[PDB]
């Protein structure tokens, strides 16, 4: 869809499509753009702005998974502002966090 | 869904390396060209 | 059926012959020609015919499986209209194609 544009998917549109058909649909594209909107500007940022954009589409698409999956902790000591009384422990995350 | 074990056979639907995940151009291609049975409960931590 | 006529299959009535038929009707018929009917065309048609026939009739009796199996895409680098913002990448078919 937004192929053919100077940079004007500015992440906005792709973080809405899900984490397959953007994919998918790259791939089905056959040409760019012949006067060139997104290849005009400098590719510089026509570059800096897809990446983000799916970063975030896919971050979205795992938030469901917060549901089923536990809260990352620490894995290091990094000293607690109640590490009196008690000394901080990291966690090695080698545990399937897929609760049942 | 939440509600079952995740899969583990790569001959598995909901695997990630069952014939069907093998979308084009996905990084998922390179742990399959690398044969490399591996499950998605991982593949999802690259995020961090 | 046809092994008295010069060129007639022209891989057309064999066409749409099945697969386990005319490995089955050329085991089955045992006639040489008489009048020569198929036998006038030389060794440089005589063959060529059932060959290209044979492969029309096991595309038309392959093509069914295609029902059930996955899309054949890029075995190898093969750059794509959209080379730039991903690299393209073969795929190596180790897998099993039998949808279920």
């Amino acid at each position: 869809r937004v192929v053919f544009d100077p940079s004007n998917p500015t992440t906005f549109s792709v973080e809405a499509i899900a984490a397959y058909t953007p994919v998918a649909l790259i791939r089905l594209l056959n040409a760019s753009g012949p006067l060139q909107p997104g290849h005009r500007v400098d590719i510089a940022d026509a570059r800096s702005i897809y990446t983000v954009g799916a970063a975030a589409s896919a971050a979205r698409a795992r938030a469901n998974h917060n549901a089923n999956t536990i809260r990352r902790t620490a894995m290091f000591a990094e000293t607690d502002p109640m590490t009196w009384l008690r000394p901080t422990v990291g966690l090695k995350r080698t545990f399937n966090p897929r609760i049942i | 869904p939440a509600d079952e074990e995740a899969p583990t056979t790569p001959e598995d639907p909901r695997h990630p390396l069952h014939a069907h995940q093998l979308v084009p151009n996905s990084l998922n291609v390179y742990f399959h060209n690398a044969h490399l049975t591996v499950d998605g409960d991982a593949l999802l931590t690259l995020q961090e």
